[PDB]
């Protein structure tokens, strides 16, 4: 909030989205949104309790 | 057709139709099935049972005169 | 004669059905179209206000859009088809030896049927619900039709995948429908032939196929318990290996019985 | 005109025969969507301190 | 095509409350144990519908969602019922069997109308009735369907938030399981309380539930309730509401009007299953 | 975990004693308190090894005070909360045996 990023929060989600829909295509395109709407945060929360 | 996490479960739902209409409401009675089929070791155990599939013919290895016809 | 009732027909036009989803005001009414939308739409004085309730099927007019008259109810094509199956008949004594599971069968199925009655003396909730399980060849289908011929009360007779379509939603509706059907036709008795993978566990690590067995299982057990409860009106589950179903499903209230036909 | 025009911008029509109109002043973001579905508030150092 | 009239929020409702036109059907009294848990149901639901402020006068967060989890058959739903017909507030019983896809904006649309009655005839509770069928713990996400569903579950989300700062109780939903269950629904903000039932309970809370289906039925002078509490360990309460039900149609067979210890005895054999918690497999004492 | 990748890291440790007093206080900013409570005192009662523990110590006081129905979150619901919340430690999962090899 500071520092005016956008905080990203990701959880390892499939549910966050509904316009892609999965994670791998969602690296590059995060990425070019995050520098549209540049500063920001890219808080991918890895959990790993999936499968 | 016990199957878990995957879309075998899509499979069976062609399967279940068909042994549907084995069933007798009749249309079973003079509509007849052939079936061919290479493994018989997979077959369900709904289409072992008679009323579904009743006769039951061996295709063997040939014999030693039969292979003979067969080239001729 | 033959030709003058057809001139009537043709110079009139259709109707398109609706049903009352809520009641607005004196003369407007919103209706949920059977073909989706929802509208608000007038009234002739052809009808009454006493004489509307909701989920009753009106008439609309396709040029103006007004009700002239009062529906009966609709039910789906596909659950008539159910009621044409009646061959495989046997004897109420049809299986040999296993007569001892007819008894059990009854005591759920035929009985409370007929005469809630004496089950008020008992002071037990009503009997619901029953599941045949037993490897193939049993009679299980047979048992079935054998409970439908002789108690002669209505009878379906549901294919397993007859009830599914490619919409997933209207998957859900037939059922639904099939349900109402049934407390409108006393003692209906309801055969689910091959039960296997349309009540199936909650599986989705496959197709997407699989999320339509979801939304099928769950209309089940909201129509057998909730604000809606069946004594009259009986369930016949047959299934052809018995761990191949949602746990819901193996918890008796619902299904009481789990008979096993030797 | 075509130097006010943009991608990924949201314009209002006058169906003369789809006749673009003016822009519209509303947009939702598609990082947005993910940041909502989320849900999440602003916090500062009150909420870590310590 | 132009806005010519407003509608209030009352009408064009998906459907017509169930709870000041209609009444639940179960009442509290119905629920046998899980007393720790009915603590706990009365604080997600009453305190809520009779003043919202006394949370605010403490300054304390308040409980959002009601989470129901468990193994199915532990009387999740019939709770729900229960503190309905005890607050005798309004009620609407939807299920997720109606706000599923069937035409394009059926989905969005048909998520917004409960709230908006809730709120207008507020304090007011909404049932969806199970969560499972669009709440899903993972999508494929690469057909027009399973977009579909995640569009209704996806609003479900935002009127969640919208339904906040409000005297209303805030949707009630049970899940039949823990694979369910997302990393962005649970989230307390979403759903705060998540009240537990098991499928283990104690001795106690075993006692009771027998007791209270035994209440409703005739019994007879030999007929034992409380032999049966050791014999399994691994109950849920509609197990018992089977073995009562079956003690009544082995009663029949005789032409009896109040049940035996016979009849119940060998109800007790069927429905319960499987089980290795019972005392026969239990020689690690 | 590839060298250079990582050039910070920040590790949270088990709260000190002094920080998992604050976390109790961080909470009661929103409360009522009655006067003359320390939650500097609970942190003594607290040993821990999360803030998370603390967070239901907080909710619990507050639930209590509810059931009373005073506005106030009183002194003895903070002591009743540790006790429970620790129960409840024993029943999330078992960690604190002292019992070892
Ligand atoms: N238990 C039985 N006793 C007497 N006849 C039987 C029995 N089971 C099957 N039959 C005979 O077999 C015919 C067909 O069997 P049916 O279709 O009833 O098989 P099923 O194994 O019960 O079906 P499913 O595999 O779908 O559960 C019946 O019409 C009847 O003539
Ligand atoms: N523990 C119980 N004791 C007595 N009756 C019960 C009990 N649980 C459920 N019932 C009765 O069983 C019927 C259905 O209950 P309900 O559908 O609320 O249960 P549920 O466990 O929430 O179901 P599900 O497995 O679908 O989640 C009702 O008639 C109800 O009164
Ligand atoms: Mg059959
Ligand atoms: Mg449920």
């Amino acid at each position: 909030h500071h520092t005016d990023c956008k905080f990203i929060r990701v959880s390892g989600a499939e549910l966050v989205q509904k316009y892609i829909g999965e994670g791998s295509r969602m690296v590059r395109e995060l990425f070019v949104m995050a520098r549209e709407h540049a500063p920001s945060i890219i808080f991918m929360d890895e959990i790993d309790s999936i499968g | 057709f016990d199957s878990e996490k995957s879309g075998d479960r899509e499979v069976q739902r062609t399967m279940l139709e068909l042994l549907n209409q084995l069933d007798g409401f009749s249309s079973d009675d003079r509509v007849k099935v052939l079936a061919a089929t290479n493994r018989v070791d997979v077959l369900d155990p709904a289409l072992l049972r008679s009323g579904r599939l009743d006769r039951k013919i061996e295709f063997p290895l040939p014999s030693e005169d039969s292979r003979a016809q067969i080239l001729q | 004669d033959k030709t003058e009732n057809d001139i009537k027909a043709l110079q009139s036009i259709g109707q398109l059905i609706g049903e009352v989803m809520k009641e607005l005001s004196e003369e407007k009414y919103i209706v949920k179209a059977s073909s989706g939308p929802r509208y608000i739409v007038g009234v002739r004085n052809s009808v009454d206000r006493s004489k509307l309730k909701k989920g009753v099927r009106v008439t609309l007019d396709i040029t103006t859009l007004t009700i002239m008259r009062i529906l009966p109810r609709e039910t789906d094509p596909l659950v008539y088809n159910m009621t044409s199956f009646e061959q495989g008949e046997i004897t109420f004594d049809g299986i040999g030896g296993l007569t001892e599971q007819i008894r059990e069968l009854r005591e759920v199925i035929e009985l409370p049927l007929k005469n809630p009655e004496i089950f008020q003396r008992v002071g037990i909730k009503p009997p619901k619900g029953v599941l045949l399980y037993g490897p193939p060849g049993t009679g299980k289908t047979l048992l079935a039709k054998a409970v439908a011929a002789t108690i002669g009360a209505n009878f379906i007779f549901s294919p397993a995948s007859g009830i599914v379509d490619k919409y997933i939603g209207e998957s859900a509706r037939i059922i639904r429908e099939m349900f109402a059907y049934a407390k409108e036709h006393e003692p209906c008795i309801i055969f689910m032939d091959e039960v296997d993978a349309i009540g199936g566990r909650r599986f989705s690590e496959g197709t997407s196929a699989d999320r339509e067995i979801q939304r099928t299982l769950m209309e089940l057990l909201t129509q057998m318990d909730g604000f809606d409860n069946l004594g009259q009106t009986k369930i016949i589950m047959a299934t052809n290996r018995p761990d191949t179903l949602d746990p819901a499903l193996l918890r008796p209230g619902r299904l009481d019985r789990k008979v096993e036909i030797p | 005109n075509v130097k006010d025009l943009k991608a990924s911008q949201r314009v209002c029509l006058r169906s003369d025969s789809y006749m673009l109109h003016k822009v519209l002043e509303n947009k939702a973001d598609p990082l947005v969507s993910l940041m909502m579905v989320e849900k999440v508030p602003d916090s500062t150092y009150d909420m870590v301190g310590g | 095509n132009a806005l010519v009239d407003i509608l209030p929020p009352d009408s064009d409702s998906s459907i017509s409350v169930m709870g000041e036109n209609e009444k639940p059907d179960v009442t509290y009294a119905d629920v046998g144990g899980l007393d720790m848990q009915k603590q706990e149901i009365r604080e997600a639901v009453e305190l809520p519908l009779v003043q919202a402020d006394l949370y605010e006068q403490i300054g304390i967060d308040p409980p959002r969602g009601v989470l129901l989890y468990g193994p199915p058959g532990t009387g999740k739903t019939m709770l729900v019922k229960a503190v309905a017909n005890s607050t005798k507030a309004a009620f609407i019983r939807v299920n997720g069997s109606e706000f599923v896809h069937k035409y394009l904006g059926e989905g969005p649309r048909m998520v917004r109308d409960v709230f908006r009655l809730a709120r207008e005839n507020a304090p007011s509770i909404i049932f969806i009735d199970e969560v499972d069928s669009i709440a899903t713990k993972r999508f494929d996400a690469q057909t027009g369907s399973d977009r579909e569903v995640q569009r209704i579950l996806i609003e479900l989300l935002t009127q969640m938030d919208g339904f906040d700062q409000s005297t209303n109780v805030k949707v009630i939903m049970a899940t039949n399981r823990a694979d369910t269950l997302d990393p962005a629904l649970l989230r307390p903000g979403r759903l705060d309380r998540k009240i537990e039932f098991p499928s283990l309970r104690d001795r106690r809370e075993r006692r009771l539930i027998f007791g209270t289906i035994a209440s409703k039925m005739s019994l007879a002078p030999e007929a034992d309730l409380d032999s049966l509490i050791i014999r399994n360990d691994s109950l849920s309460g509609a197990v018992i509401a089977a073995i009562m039900q079956e003690a009544g149609l082995r009663a029949v067979r005789k032409n009896r009007y109040v049940i035996l210890q016979s009849d119940l005895e060998e109800a007790y054999a069927t429905q319960v299953k499987t089980d290795n918690t019972v005392d026969k497999f239990d020689f690690y004492k | 975990l590839r060298p250079g990748r990582i050039d910070r890291k920040i590790e949270f440790p088990p709260p000190s004693v002094a920080a998992r007093a604050e976390i109790l206080r961080i909470h009661s900013r929103k409360m009522n308190l009655t006067r003359g409570i320390n939650l500097r005192k609970v942190a003594e009662k607290m040993n821990g090894c999360s803030g998370a523990d603390v967070k239901g110590v907080c909710t619990e006081a507050g639930m209590y005070a509810l059931r009373e129905r005073r506005i106030h979150v009183t002194q003895e619901d903070f002591e009743l909360a540790v006790g429970k919340v620790m129960n409840k430690n024993q029943e999330t999962a078992i960690s604190v045996a002292k019992l070892f090899k």
